[PDB]
RNA sequence: UUCCUUGUCGCAUAAGUAGCGACCUGCACGAAUGGUGUAACGACUGCCCCGCUGUCUCCGACAUGGACCCAGUGAAAUUGA
RNA sequence: UGACUCCCAAGAGCUCUUAUCGACGGAGUCGUUUGGCACCUCGAUGUCGACUCAUCACAUCCUGGGGUUGAAGAAGGUCCCAAGGGUUCGGUUGUUCGCCGAUUCAAGUGGUACGUGAGUUGGGUUUAGAACGUCGUGAGACAGUUCGGUUCCUAUCUACCGUUGGUGUUAAAGCGAGAACUGCGAGGAGCCAACCCUAGUACGAGAGGACUGGGUUGGGCCAACCUAUGGUGUACCGGUUGUUAUGACAAUAGCAGCGCCGGGAAGCUAAGUUGGUAUGGAAGAACUGCUGCUUAGCGGGAAAUCCUUCUCUAUACAAGUUCUCGGAACAGGUUUUAGAACAGAACUUCGAUAGGCGAGAGGUGGAAGCACCGCGAGGUGUGGAGCCAUCUCGUACUAAACGAA
């Protein structure tokens, strides 16, 4: 599956084969050693992380679904300019069209970014993360899951520089963790 | 694929989780079903729901069935997750005999 | 699956695959495009696995597909008893050569496991019972592999 | 909207440059009957049909 | 940008800016430029030069 | 959406029996269930507080277009019907006093995180 | 047909340079270049209401033919360089 | 001329010129008004208004920071700083304008050919028809009114939005490649309200009623997502009308441009759901103080400026870094989460990439055949039956290296 150079970067590394590769700059105490394995037990559920994935790809697109420009009417004498932009600038001063006009083009399959995504909940015999809402991206592709930037987390809960199991450890006998959500009820002070 | 199977695997084991600690019955289209429904919004307030059941949707733990009465005279349709926490209990009281699966006439119906 | 429009609305789109079908049986082999062969193969597998079938329901929905007396018998005898222990895949498509005047590409496509096949077939293999499969994780457990000595 | 100049030769081969036939790849030669063709193509069946 | 944060910024851009719009507009200006190393302190790897 | 030149049922004993919605005071598509519309009274009884074509505030307690809640569920009503309440005072931009003094039909959950109260006070029926 | 003028009053609307009914100060109506009305009629020009709707709030999905791509054939206005 | 700024200060302001103003008279600034000129264009530069899409200036409408007040507080007045983000929907009218209604934090003033018709309209105006009033002997006319009245163009260049192909970047294989980065630099993001606590506190005789700090709920805008909800779902399931055909029965098929109805999973989508609307640092606007002792220095100081979060970025020519390969990388084929072509990503036979087959889920809703009841239309049972758009799992039967290539 991997081409020559990647097979032995992987064979020179020592490590076994990997499907997916991304680099995240660190600290230099947050430093681990080649061949560290990582858990989802690097999160701690209740706090927030920052994911990123290439969104969902929607081919080439007109003006009205990649800017949510209004378009034209559908009758009153309308000809043949229903989902069009329009004006696209004004006449001879400046007599050119400005650098970043909206204009139709490629929407999507694009690196974003959404912030202060909530963890509900870690399954560590699976190496699940139950996280609440949407993340970019289609079924089956990667995501990258840093420590969220708005929201940081509480520095002195997070395994640092990783969670480092030890091996006499058994993938069945770990239970999930939910987020805890204290004890006071939100439906009943309002 | 893998992704797909995943959430079918979770899917199953959530549903056989929540059957374990509550009786929830078989719920059809034209079944006369009262139930008890906590309101969390409404500072968890408790009432009785009855209606017949006029669409059903299987989508696992997610599951949806809908409910169409009248109260004070004015036609009430709710839609109610299957497995919610917020349904205290089930009942069946009646079954009415139907051709579909969907009984959507019922809001065209002067009864 | 993607279902093809081939440029024809929906009758003509499925009278011209019924057509197909019905020639494909009657000829054994027959060359179109390769296209209109990638929809055609579906369709004769259906049929043939109608006629294993063998019942009046699988008669009467064979009858409103394929058209003609012939194609329903051979359909429902000699299908029936040649591909008696082959589970799937009753076909074979074939990419033969360009076609002057529209530069389609064209392919054979057939019923195999007969005589003059454009290959030969692997014997009919039964299917083996259903396997409960491994779990996605202990089947990653399993999938951890290194790279090969080979520098 | 017509063009505004003739467009020159040197124009001309600059847009027409990449639109050059390039050379295949790989050829494959049937030995039994001679035909010439690309991978993924039927021409012959073997002996013993 | 001010003079001020130029040279906080990085004090070797103001020398090559003066010297740039001092040189002919053509295309040897940029060969030019090639030549003029701008350093912020005493040190340099031109050592082993004849300086 | 209950918009510009939507006409609600009045139910409550105000003497208003029809409305026409000017606007809702928060959203640009219109106003859902519980929320508060700025109306013109088009139908009225000959003996009652309010007069035709007075200008009336009135909160939404019946929507024919379905509202979600915090757990999933759904609810919807067959029509659009409005409670009247007073307008003259536009300082108090909270929980407003209902012109009239009862009910009919039922009444939305969600007039109490929208804090509705005095309609929740005056309702018989909650649904 | 009234410039001033969106004259003033009334009906109507949440709001009506509109419409209808008034008034008379008719810039610059008026009796076969007919005056004033008028049932019936109008693909004539206004105004209001019910029904109805993607006209709109606010746009979405789908379907055919083009547009795209490959193989044939193969125009046009224009053009100082 | 207009708009704005300034100079003087009689007088108004109980006293008091300049808190707010300001007579008689003066000096400017701008280039939006009304105009003047007639230099460009009459071998053509198509109007006003609306729509769509904007962008700039700041003489700032809102939000932010201040000085002063004829500033107790609340609410204001006035001036200074500030252009980051905003600045509504309707009724009449072709209208701009303006009035009115309901809102809002506010509903700014101007430039861009009074921005924008090879982007849309065509209601007014400004051809030919007709009518009224008026003027003219008349043909006709009106700067008056009224009804009607063809909106062409396939983008060559610049610009702009996207997507690729080639190419420079000595390397040691005359070198050719696969990955992972750094980010010179660039872009994006930048909002506001209400309620509650502090607090019925400060202030005030009372009525009234805060600054600061912290929460909550909304609205708007932006970035994604599809679990559920709604819409759609033209090769899914069922019902049904007309007709033709399979002789009839039974069961179907074609057409009525899905024949028409009721549902419908995936996919897409918003009317649905999430996520943001930060933080920290640096320099500093009006203003504010401290040190001096005449030159100045220093501190504090805003939705503004520059980094930091987000996205792109080595054609960044001083052309960068690291790991690896050397029959490497490509190409071809089966596809797809990607897609106009191209490109990306998966798989390519010691292989589940696609088709098929089998099972399950999901949809539909109770197949045929047979039996029983009924004169019959029909009903009941066998039986959550039968069928299959999709999805998952199993499985090399077919096509992907069947490449003895
Ligand atoms: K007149
Ligand atoms: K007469
Ligand atoms: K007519
Ligand atoms: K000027
Ligand atoms: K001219
Ligand atoms: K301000
Ligand atoms: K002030
Ligand atoms: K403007
Ligand atoms: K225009
Ligand atoms: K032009
Ligand atoms: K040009
Ligand atoms: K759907
Ligand atoms: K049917
Ligand atoms: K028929
Ligand atoms: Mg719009
Ligand atoms: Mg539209
Ligand atoms: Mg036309
Ligand atoms: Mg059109
Ligand atoms: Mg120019
Ligand atoms: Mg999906
Ligand atoms: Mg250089
Ligand atoms: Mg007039
Ligand atoms: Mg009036
Ligand atoms: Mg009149
Ligand atoms: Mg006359
Ligand atoms: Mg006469
Ligand atoms: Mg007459
Ligand atoms: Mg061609
Ligand atoms: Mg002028
Ligand atoms: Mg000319
Ligand atoms: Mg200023
Ligand atoms: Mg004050
Ligand atoms: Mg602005
Ligand atoms: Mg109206
Ligand atoms: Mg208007
Ligand atoms: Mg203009
Ligand atoms: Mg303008
Ligand atoms: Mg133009
Ligand atoms: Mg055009
Ligand atoms: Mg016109
Ligand atoms: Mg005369
Ligand atoms: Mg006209
Ligand atoms: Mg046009
Ligand atoms: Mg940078
Ligand atoms: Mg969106
Ligand atoms: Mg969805
Ligand atoms: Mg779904
Ligand atoms: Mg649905
Ligand atoms: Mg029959
Ligand atoms: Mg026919
Ligand atoms: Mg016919
Ligand atoms: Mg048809
Ligand atoms: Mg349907
Ligand atoms: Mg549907
Ligand atoms: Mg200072
Ligand atoms: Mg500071
Ligand atoms: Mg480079
Ligand atoms: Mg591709
Ligand atoms: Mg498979
Ligand atoms: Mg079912
Ligand atoms: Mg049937
Ligand atoms: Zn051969």
């Amino acid at each position: 599956h991997l081409t020559m150079p990647e097979l032995g970067h992987f064979r020179a590394q020592g490590v076994p084969l990997k499907r997916k590769l991304r680099e995240f700059p660190v600290t230099e105490d947050a430093l681990l050693p080649v061949g560290t394995e990582l858990g989802v037990r690097h999160f701690v559920p209740g706090q927030y992380v920052d994911v990123t994935g290439i969104t969902r790809g929607k081919g080439f697109q007109g003006v009205m679904k990649r800017w949510k420009f209004k378009g034209g009417p559908a009758s009153h004498g309308c000809s043949k300019a229903h989902r069009k932009g329009g004006s696209t600038g004004q006449r001879d001063d400046p007599g050119k069209v400005f650098k970043g006009r909206k204009m139709p083009g490629h929407m999507g399959a694009a690196q974003r970014t959404v912030k202060n995504v909530w963890v509900y909940k870690i399954d560590p015999a699976r190496n699940l993360i139950w996280v609440r809402g949407q993340v970019p991206g289609a079924e089956g592709n990667f995501v990258f899951i840093n420590d969220a930037c708005y929201k940081k987390p509480d520095i002195s809960k997070l395994p640092f520089p990783t969670y480092l199991a030890p091996e006499d450890e058994d993938p069945s006998e770990l239970e999930p963790l939910v987020a805890d959500l204290g004890e006071v009820d939100p439906f009943m002070l309002a | 694929k893998t992704a797909k199977h995943i959430m079918q695997i979770v899917d199953k084991e959530a549903v056989e989780e929540v059957r374990t600690r509550r009786e929830i019955p078989e719920i059809r289209p034209g079944y006369i079903v009262q139930l008890k429904v906590e309101v969390p919004e409404n500072k968890r307030r408790v009432s009785i729901v009855k209606g017949i059941v006029i669409a059903r949707r299987n989508a696992g733990l997610n599951s949806t069935f809908r409910i169409r009465r009248l109260v004070a005279g004015v036609g009430v349709e709710s839609m109610f997750p299957l497995y919610s926490p917020n349904l205290r209990e089930i009942k069946v009281l009646d079954k009415k005999r139907v051709r579909r699966a969907k009984l959507y006439y019922l809001r065209d119906k002067m009864n | 699956t993607k279902l093809r429009k081939l440029g024809r609305h929906t009758g003509h789109r499925m009278s011209m695959l019924r057509t197909l079908v019905s020639q494909l049986v009657k000829h054994e082999r027959i060359e179109t495009t390769i296209t209109k062969a990638k929809e055609v193969r579906r369709l004769a597998d259906n049929m043939v696995q109608l006629g294993k079938e063998g019942s009046l329901d699988a008669a009467r929905r064979a009858a409103g597909f394929v058209r003609g007396d012939d194609v329903i018998h051979k359909i429902f005898t000699e299908f029936a008893y040649r591909y008696k222990d082959r589970t799937g895949g009753y076909t074979r498509m074939l990419r033969t050569r360009i076609r002057v005047g529209d530069a389609a590409p064209m392919a054979y496509i057939e019923f195999i496991d007969r005589e003059n096949e454009l290959r030969q077939s692997n014997p009919p293999t039964p299917q083996p019972p259903q396997r409960v499969p491994l779990d996605p994780w202990a089947r990653s457990r399993l999938m951890r592999q290194y790279a090969p000595p080979k520098e | 909207a017509v063009p505004k100049k003739k467009v020159s030769k040197h124009k001309r081969g600059i847009r027409n440059g990449p639109k050059a036939l390039k050379p295949v790849p790989v050829i494959i030669r049937c030995r039994s009957c001679g035909r010439v063709k690309l991978p993924h193509f039927f021409c012959c069946s073997g002996e013993r049909g | 940008r001010s003079l001020k944060d130029q040279m906080a910024k990085d004090p070797t851009e103001v020398i090559r800016k003066a010297v740039w719009r001092m040189l002919p507009t053509n295309n040897l200006r940029d060969d030019r430029d090639r030549k003029l190393r701008i350093f912020e302190g005493n040190e340099h790897p031109f050592g082993d030069k004849p300086l | 959406f209950i918009q510009m030149g939507t006409v609600l049922k009045v139910v409550d004993n105000s003497g208003a029996k029809k409305v026409m919605c000017i606007q809702a005071l928060k959203g640009k598509k219109g106003a859902r269930l519980g929320d508060t519309i700025v109306a013109s009274v088009k139908e009225a009884m000959p003996n009652g507080k309010v007069k035709k074509g007075a200008v009336v505030y009135g909160v939404v307690v019946r929507a024919a277009m379905q509202r979600g809640r915090v757990d999933g569920s759904e609810v919807r009503f067959d029509d659009n019907a409005v409670v009247l309440v007073d307008n003259k005072d536009k300082k108090t931009k909270t929980d407003r006093q209902p012109i009239g003094t009862r009910v009919f039909g039922p009444v939305p959950h969600e007039l109490r995180k929208k804090k509705h109260l005095k309609i929740l006070a005056l309702a018989q029926h909650i649904a």
